[PDB]
RNA sequence: UGACUGCUCCCUAGCAUGCUACUACCG
RNA sequence: GCGGUAGUAGCAUGCUAGGGAGCAG
């Protein structure tokens, strides 16, 4: 009840009762606040609310003090003092008040109920609790809106890849994948119950979950909706370059798993942080691994942002760096526990943000960055405090599930803090190396956003196919389907033999599932399905307005395949840009 | 105490009524000024006493509501408190004998004073007197609530060191005798 | 009655708290979900939950005072200094409490010498002072409860004398009050274990709102609680060289109790003119007041006083929750038949027979009252009623019929033999006739296990009324105790009142016209509390004079005693009082500059100051 | 609590709030030690304050003695008189005391961060107290400046007579020979531990 | 390490009531 | 000419709250 104030950090007792979040308002500001807008409710030590028995007024500027209660205009006492007067409400350290003059910004990001793009704009444009507080009330009004839904009633269940199950009346079919996860809890008499991690395929019902529970009666499967914690640190910690490499250790051999490694350590051991700016399949995954070795005497974190994005977080480490010094950290949900949980002293610990034994380091990794909010950040500099540490991802890949927005896409420069503080002043590290790939994705990207710092180190067969095929776009739900997709599908394998085994991109999951159904080809997530692309991918039209085609879904998503990458233009795409071999349907 | 609404307007009546009186006018300007003047003083007597009632009523609203808060944060402190006092006591039950005889119950519930009996580790034993010694702790191992013991330490009232070889009839009254004697179960 | 006697054969170890286990958020508990009493038999809890989630704060105060949780975390001990069960240890070591002496004023004591006072032969000498007890004391003091038995009572009896006590206690009303009506003084006292490690009463009465306290008051009317009571050693002056000790019981009981037995406990403190006396001054003719109400109108008045040999080590569990139901009597409205019967099972499981923690280690209390708790007066009131009118019954019963003169005396005999072993249910007329006819033969002045009786005498003489034989085979044959008749007396002259009343001797003075009763204390007893102190409070009387302006005050009545000593004493006092008072004055005024005052203190040193508290005119 | 200033040949119970020593002026020497320079704090057998729950003022300027307490100027009940007031301030031995004539002395070298050659300047144009004053407020501001900088220690060791060394947080280090003797504790979870006597060159 | 009640004395702060006094308004 | 009302000062009375101390069971 007792705090500072997140404008002039002064103490305070006053909480205002109209936003979701209850901050603490300094005594000025508070006034600031409940003048310029329609936010009349004030929490203090006991609430700011008429209690004159059988009456119901809730306002502040309308209150008067008498006694030792508060009271209204139809109950005030003979003796009776305005709360609201002298631009300034009655309560705790009255006195020791400087006010602030950010308070119409203060008020926007208050006011701003998460519409357009300018709320992203401000949210993204504002002091540092500002952004805390942005970060915060979005996840927030976003958890509330997914919270309102319905509760799956299951009754029965036919068999696995299969299941009837029931929403509630008046409740929308929710979202499809993982992205939006399916957990769940029964009850048989008293209490609740465990039914398993889950993700549903389609309207038949194909588990893409890890487990298999006895499923039938009784069953509520809900997309669990968590309470947010606070948040303690800010967005990212202010760098300066040491002189003084305190506490890393150069070893006086070279571990030379890669050569650029040398330098990766010789700039990434004096700034506070840095970043590990890397296109896909080019030095993304082993040069932590390196790091690992050449500074072994050195507290060393890995982290990512979701579970599913563990592949290389969990297998250089064991496969090539020694057994004990890794650690496992997985909450007990299905996913690589390849090294030791229940232990606190190690040098390198892998996880991801969800849950982690609270301790300090110096050296850590971040990855996937472009799908990572500032709330993420924030909460991964609080449990972790280290000296340098390293945020691996790239601009050119895929935002966060910000379905929020719907009128402007969000756009690099609006990622978060950090993945617009390298875009300005410009990337700690910049790699232009491609691992195992062909020039197309070197041509393409380098032209659009890489800015050809990496150029061809695998030849151009230009094996790879795009078509003057458009498609047809139609809407049946939250889902839509494609006609010259069904269609498209087979004659796009008339005769063409290469791309039978390719990988199917899914802009539309729903579409992947009839394509399964009928054809069949496996299902491949957008956002969170970095690293699990195969050699040979093809990307197919599946959509033409603005769900996905503008510029950043199709970095990473050209890069899938590596010599057969099938990327025929679909829609409004950066057609007259370069060169493409085409094959004409008969 | 000087700025109040009010004090502008008496302090001007006062000055011209003052004024006109040092003029040396008539007598009818006299009575107008104490007429004037006395609904001025009036007027300011309310305004006066008013405002000081109701900043002592404010000032005592604010003290109740620190001291309640200062309330409130100490109950938090103490909730903390005990919440870990519960938890830093629960990581010593040997959860596989009291488990073993909370199953051989009937219906789950069992007396409190057979716990420490059946399912404690360590073993104290205070001693009045020698006789009373050579007939309970004889030895390195004796047998008490039918189990074995071991002796592990013997110490005296004032909480020292004594082996067991100088526990004897001749040496006896040479030592603190309240004797606390630890013992471990055997197997 | 029967379970007193059945209980004996079984074995020590099933008698009490019944524990198992309870999951919290996946973890294993050990908490308490009943009870099995040696007289009220098996009671089970009615609201127990055994999957739970995070627990809320009444429930983490009373799983932290049950003993369930820190006996089964404990070693198990044997102890063979006592011969009491022995439950668990606490800690790997033996705490050993010692005792210090006092304080030596020797100012005062030389003041005193050089006036004459302390010469050999006198009959004023110091036999008050404070005495050191070593390490093993506390133990040994505890160990003071073998001497209680288990009792079997005639019930036949019993279930006439508890009519005739409520008969005597019916004046009054009582019931449940709320939360918001609790009085509490000094709320800057202990709390009790495991509460002491945290704060004082002040702290659990503070971060505890009002329907917190209303919701755990209202727990204890389907569910028991038992708790842990920690016992003290006392540092004070006395005569006799024993170590004295108290019990401190836990807050969850205190709480309860108050809201409980609050409201009849002031009413009974707030009456003049009944046979109870709690509550009365003895200022401003308060004790001349008492007096001329205990004489009522008894025909051939004598007075006559007892003792009961340990007290409270020794009174049977069965007298104790009589006492409990003749208190719990007056909730005929605001509880139900479970409630009442749930209340008693709460207060049996908390003070009359639980853990104890002396030392470091926990024990089992056998029985008996445990001086201490909410109640603790007031029943002691209830037993001594009780102890009377058993010992009058026995009297009256066990005489030959045939040659009692009168008849009327006859008859009610007869009455009494009838009601008692040919009547099942109770005869209230018979009652009342009975309850006059021991108020008007028998009175009593009644004050915590303190009593004054004006009897008649032929009565007694002829074996219709109690006399001192009666008492003691009363107590001989239901409180297992011999009362020896040097510890009592009897006084044939009313002109000098009771021999001893609350340690004060009685005298007839002449004040004003007429002649009133004064009393006055132990001259012995007044001189100690002059010399004998804890440091600071005195050796420096400057610091505070206000100690011997209260003792002057008690000391006043000894100027009318026909010995001379007696009244150099208060005169000794007065003198002492103003010559602390210059010396505080000059004493000032020398090293400072501070000049001092003499307005309206030297009331303090003259008579008049000290006269008025004694005169019936009721200030402040 | 009953010192002994000396240059005004006065017994105190009073002293400095925010000074080096806590060194012990009397009532008029407490004025002019509060006036000629600035420290508005003062310490006497309680220390001045107001006493309402939640009040905060750490002047003495304006605090009244009220029912046997203390209060303020923001948070005022007035039924009082000012505790300083009158060429003095209220304590004891505010009747039997002298002044000084110098009125700088503390104003001119307890005000300074002594270091400066006019602190042993003034303290050789001293008296013996004064001077001893000077002495111990040397010794003072040694070890106060002293512990102002690191604290060595050895993480993982090596062959002795050769090892490695880390220090502290951001704090500079002192001169480097033996004359700061490094003997400090070891900690094993909350205790301190035979550690020895070392010197780092 | 300091239990539950009862009574009494001293000091300060607030509230209510009454007595007297000094100005002012009204009839 | 008498009364009413509004402040201000001194004095007395009983409660509530805080602190220090004494006795009794
Ligand atoms: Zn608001
Ligand atoms: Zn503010
Ligand atoms: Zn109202
Ligand atoms: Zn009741
Ligand atoms: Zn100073
Ligand atoms: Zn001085
Ligand atoms: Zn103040």
């Amino acid at each position: 009840a007792v705090g500072a104030c997140v404008l002039c950090n002064s103490q305070t007792s006053l909480r205002c009762g109209a936003c979701i979040r209850r901050p603490f308002l300094c005594c000025k500001c508070c006034y600031d606040h409940v003048i310029s807008t329609s936010h009349k409710l004030v929490l203090s030590v006991n609430p700011y609310v008429c209690n004159a028995p059988g009456c119901d007024v809730t306002d502040v500027t309308q209150l008067y003090l008498g006694g030792m209660s508060y009271y209204c205009k139809s109950h005030k006492p003979p003796i009776s003092f305005p709360l609201c007067a002298n631009g300034q409400v009655f309560g705790l350290y009255k006195n020791t008040c400087v006010g602030s003059d950010n308070v119409t910004d203060f008020n926007a990001i208050a006011t701003c109920d998460w519409t357009n793009a300018g709320d992203y704009i401000l949210a993204n444009t504002c002091t540092e609790r500002l952004k805390l507080f942005a970060a915060e009330t979005l996840k927030a009004t976003e958890e509330t809106f997914k919270l309102s839904y319905g509760i799956a009633t299951v009754r029965e269940v036919l068999s696995d890849r299969e299941l009837h199950l029931s929403w509630e009346v008046g409740k929308p079919r929710p979202p499809l994948n993982r992205n939006y996860v399916f957990t769940g809890y029964r009850v048989t008499k008293n209490s609740k119950v465990q039914i398993g991690e889950y993700t549903f395929e389609k309207g038949a019902v194909v588990y893409r979950g890890t487990t298999t529970y006895k499923l039938n009666v009784g069953d509520y499967f809900v997309l669990t909706s968590h309470t947010v914690m606070p948040l303690s640190a800010p967005t990212l910690v202010p760098q300066e370059h040491y002189v003084r490499i305190t506490g890393l250790y150069p070893t006086l051999n070279i571990s030379d798993e890669f050569s650029s490694n040398v330098a990766n350590y010789q700039k990434v051991g004096m700034q506070k942080y840095s970043t590990l700016q890397g296109p896909p399949g080019t030095g993304k995954s082993h040069f932590a691994i390196g790091l690992a070795l050449y500074y072994p005497s050195a507290r060393i974190v890995y982290t990512a942002c979701s579970h599913a994005a563990v592949d290389a977080l969990c297998e250089k480490a064991l496969k090539y760096l020694p057994i004990d010094k890794c650690s496992r950290i997985i909450p007990a949900v299905e996913c690589f526990d390849k090294f030791k949980v229940n232990s606190t002293l190690e040098q390198y610990v892998f996880c991801t943000v969800n849950a982690l034994p609270e301790t300090t380091a110096d050296i850590v990794v971040f990855d996937e960055i472009s799908m990572a909010t500032n709330y993420d950040l924030s909460v991964v500099n609080a449990r972790l405090r280290a000296k340098h540490y390293v945020y691996i991802g790239d601009p050119a890949q895929l935002p966060a599930p910000r379905t929020l927005l719907t009128k402007g896409t969000l756009e690099p420069e609006y990622f978060n803090s950090v993945c617009r503080l390298m875009k300005t002043i410009g990337p700690d590290m910049f790699l232009g190396t491609c691992r195992r790939c062909p020039a197309e994705i070197v041509d393409t990207v380098s032209a659009l956003v890489y800015d050809n710092k990496l150029k061809a180190h695998k030849d151009k067969s230009a094996q790879c196919f795009k078509m003057f095929y458009k498609g047809v776009i139609t809407h049946d739900v939250s889902s839509a389907i494609n006609r010259p997709q069904i269609g498209v599908v087979r004659e796009f394998l008339t005769r063409n033999p290469a791309w039978r085994k390719a990988v199917f991109i899914s802009p539309y999951n729903s579409q992947n599932a009839v394509a399964s159904k009928i054809l069949g080809l496996p299902t491949q997530t957008v956002d969170s399905s970095q690293g699990s692309e195969y050699d040979y991918v093809i990307f197919t039209q599946t959509t033409e307005t603005a769900h996905s085609c503008n510029v950043n879904r199709f970095n990473v998503a050209i890069t899938r395949a590596k010599v057969g990458i099938l990327c025929i233009m679909s829609d409004r795409d950066l057609y007259d840009k370069l060169q493409f071999t085409s094959l004409e349907i008969p | 105490f000087s700025s109040l609404p009010s004090y502008a307007a008496f302090a001007t009546a006062q000055e011209a009524y003052e004024q006109a009186v040092a003029n040396g006018d008539s007598e009818v300007v006299l009575k107008k000024l104490k007429k004037s003047l006395n609904v001025a003083k009036s007027e300011f007597d309310r305004d006066a006493a008013m405002q000081r009632k109701l900043e002592k009523m404010a000032d005592q609203a604010m003290t109740q509501m620190y001291k309640q808060a200062r309330s409130e944060d100490k109950r938090a402190k103490v909730t903390s408190a005990m919440q870990t006092m519960l938890f830093t006591m629960l990581r010593k039950l040997d959860n596989d004998a009291l488990n073993n005889i909370i199953n051989n119950a009937r219906d789950g519930c069992v007396p409190l004073n057979i716990i420490p009996l059946t399912t404690a580790a360590k073993l104290m034993v205070v001693i009045p007197d020698y006789n009373t010694y050579k007939n309970t702790c004889d030895g390195t191992t004796f047998t008490y609530a039918s189990a074995l013991w071991e002796i592990q330490q013997v110490v005296d009232a004032d909480s020292k060191i004594v082996q067991l070889s100088e526990i004897s009839m001749d040496n006896s009254p040479n030592l603190a005798w309240p004797l606390i004697v630890t013992a471990l179960r055997a197997n | 009655n029967f379970n007193v006697l059945f209980s004996t054969v079984f074995p020590p170890t099933s008698f009490g708290p019944l524990v198992r286990k309870i999951f919290v958020d996946g973890v294993p508990f050990v908490v308490s979900t009943g009870y099995h009493f040696r007289e009220l038999g098996v009671v089970h809890n009615q609201d127990v939950n055994l999957h739970s989630s995070r627990l809320s704060f009444k429930e983490l105060l009373v799983y932290a005072a049950d003993p369930a949780m820190h006996a089964a975390s404990g070693n198990l001990l044997l102890d063979k200094r006592t011969t009491c069960f022995s439950v668990a240890a606490l800690t790997n070591n033996v705490a050993f409490q010692t005792v210090k002496p006092g304080n030596f004023n020797k100012d005062f004591y030389d003041f005193a010498v050089s006036k004459g006072f302390f010469k050999e032969g006198s009959s004023v000498e110091l036999k008050h002072f404070f005495f050191a007890q070593d390490g093993n004391a506390a133990i040994s003091d505890y160990d003071y409860y073998r001497y209680n038995l288990p009792t079997m009572c005639d019930i036949r009896q019993l279930l006439f004398v508890v009519e005739v006590v409520d008969k005597y206690f019916d004046c009054y009303d009582g019931g449940c009050i709320n939360a918001n009506q609790v009085i509490v003084n000094n709320l800057d006292k202990s709390a009790g274990f495991p509460f002491n490690k945290w704060g004082k009463a002040r702290l659990y009465y503070d971060s505890m709102s009002y329907e917190d306290q209303d919701a755990l008051f209202a727990y204890t009317k389907r569910n028991v609680i038992p708790t842990i009571t920690q016992m003290n050693l006392k540092y004070a002056i006395s005569a006799k060289n024993r170590a004295r000790t108290v019990a401190g019981v836990s807050i969850c009981s205190t709480m309860t109790n108050r809201q409980f037995h609050q409201k009849l406990l002031k009413s009974i403190a707030a009456t003049r003119g009944a046979t109870v006396v709690i509550g009365t001054s003895k200022f401003y003719g308060g004790w001349h007041n008492m007096l001329k109400t205990v004489y009522s109108d008894v025909e051939n008045p004598h007075l006559m006083g007892w003792d009961y040999p340990k007290c409270d080590r020794a009174m049977p569990n069965m007298l104790r929750i009589m006492a409990s139901l003749v208190l719990a009597r007056k909730h005929t409205t605001c509880c139900s038949l479970s409630h009442r019967f749930y209340r008693l099972a709460n207060e049996c499981a908390q003070v009359l027979s639980e853990m104890v923690m002396c030392g470091g280690s926990l024990y089992v209390k056998p029985g008996g009252t445990s001086s201490g708790d909410a109640t603790t007066a007031y029943a002691n009131s209830v037993f001594n009623i009780c102890q009377a009118v058993t010992a009058n019954v026995n009297a009256l019963l066990s005489t030959d019929g045939n040659k009692i003169a009168d008849k009327y005396v006859r008859n009610l005999q007869h009455r009494l033999y009838e009601c008692l072993y040919r009547n099942r249910d109770v005869d209230t007329d018979f009652v009342n006739e009975f309850y006059a006819y021991l108020r008007k033969h028998f009175s009593m002045m009644i004050l915590s296990d303190d009593a004054v009786v004006c009897f008649n005498s032929t009565y007694a003489s002829q074996g219709l009324v109690a006399s001192i034989k009666n008492f003691k085979s009363v107590l001989y044959y239901q409180n297992n105790v011999f009362m020896s008749e040097a510890k009592c007396w009897t006084e044939t002259d009313l002109t000098k009142g009771p021999h001893e009343f609350c340690s004060q001797h009685t005298m007839l003075v002449k004040q004003g016209d007429d002649y009133v009763y004064l009393p006055y204390p132990d001259p012995s007893r007044i001189l100690g509390a002059g010399c004998f102190v804890d440091d600071i409070v005195k050796t420096d009387g400057t610091l505070m004079i206000e100690r011997f302006v209260s003792l002057a005050i008690d000391a006043y009545p000894l100027t009318k005693h026909p010995n001379q000593e007696y009244a150099d004493v208060f005169h000794l006092y007065l003198q002492y009082i103003r010559k602390l008072h210059d010396e505080l004055t000059g004493h000032m005024l020398d090293m400072y500059s501070v000049m001092l005052t003499n307005d309206n203190t030297s009331r303090y040193w003259e008579p008049e100051f000290y006269e008025a508290m004694y005169t019936p005119h009721t200030v402040l």
